[PDB]
């Protein structure tokens, strides 16, 4: 429980054309976190006044 | 017969691509040149006995 599951990991791309005098770098993924079951986290509070 | 060209704009100095702001250049129509050639004749005569 918390895991993490992913389908595509980190991937780095590149144009040229149809560009204009200019290079340009994608990036892009597939991934979220989960809660699997209710709980197992906690935190605060740790308010404010 | 083809015709000159042309004028290109400068860039502002500040706009390097997204967009250029260069000039958009009208592809020059080929112009027709036809020629026509015009006839004359002329005639004479004498006769034989003459």
């Amino acid at each position: 429980n918390f895991v993490m599951p992913r389908q595509r990991a980190v991937t780095v791309e590149r144009e040229r054309q149809a560009g204009k005098q200019r290079d340009a770098y994608y990036v892009t993924q597939r991934v979220n976190l989960q809660r699997y079951f209710a709980n197992g986290v906690v935190s605060g509070t740790y308010a404010a006044s | 017969v083809e015709p000159d060209a042309g004028k290109a704009t400068w860039v502002a100095a500040s706009t390097y691509g997204t967009d250029t702001t260069t000039g958009e250049e009208v592809k020059g129509a080929l112009k027709e040149i036809h020629f026509s050639t015009y006839k004359l004749a002329a005639k004479s005569f004498i006769t034989d006995e003459t």
